């Protein structure tokens, strides 16, 4: 099957610090940009933060940006605030075993 | 020698030559007889004395 | 063997091409590229 990895496991930067997350996976022929990323509070249900490679569902704010093609993805997030503190995930939708990430906790210094 | 001839050395190619019957002991025959005759012939010409 | 041959029980003088001879292997061989990797075929058989 398809299994990606997202690291770092957990990571640790100041509010104001643009934030960079990468999900890799572990595919011989890749993904091609069908990946998608997700935002998950404690709490509540999770919400969606990217569908695609770069372009922004409706009701994004612009603080989330994603980036990466064919087997590297790297998604950046500028001007973070106490909000931003979540669970990410991230999820190819090109083949069918499917599956989300490995579990991303970023944490606000 | 049809076996190896007709046949590379396999053992399925000769099951399936078997079921031809004796397409070989004719013509395995003939050349025996051609052979002999071809001794014979040069005996009959100078063999004389 | 020669008798097999005639298909018979009493052979007169003379000399036969019965059968062939030849020569057994001794065993088997095998040889490989060296490849490990396994194929990619969950893609193909599995496209969203």
């Amino acid at each position: 099957e398809v299994v990606m990895t997202q690291s770092p496991a957990s990571l640790s930067v100041s509010p104001g610090e643009r934030a960079t997350l990468s999900c890799r996976a572990r595919a011989s022929l890749g993904i091609s940009t069908d990946l998608a990323w997700y935002q998950q509070r404690p709490g509540q249900a999770p919400r969606l933060l990217i569908y695609g490679a770069s372009t922004r569902a409706t009701g994004i704010p612009a603080r989330f940006s994603g980036s990466g093609s064919g087997t590297e993805f790297t998604l950046t997030i500028s001007s973070l605030q106490s909000e931003d503190s979540a669970v990410y995930y991230c999820q190819q939708y090109s083949n069918w075993p499917l599956t989300f990430g490995g579990g991303t906790k970023v944490e606000i210094k | 020698d049809c076996t190896m001839y007709i046949c590379g050395d396999s053992t399925e190619c000769s099951n399936l030559l078997l079921q031809y019957g004796s397409f070989c002991t004719q013509l395995k025959r003939a050349l025996t007889g051609i052979a002999v005759e071809q001794d014979k012939n040069t005996q009959e010409v100078f063999a004389q004395v | 063997e020669t008798k097999c041959t005639l298909k018979s029980f009493t052979v007169e003088k003379g000399i036969y091409q019965t059968s062939n001879f030849r020569v057994q292997p001794t065993e088997s061989i095998v040889r490989f590229p060296n490849i490990t990797n396994l194929c990619p075929f969950d893609e193909v058989f599995n496209a969203t």
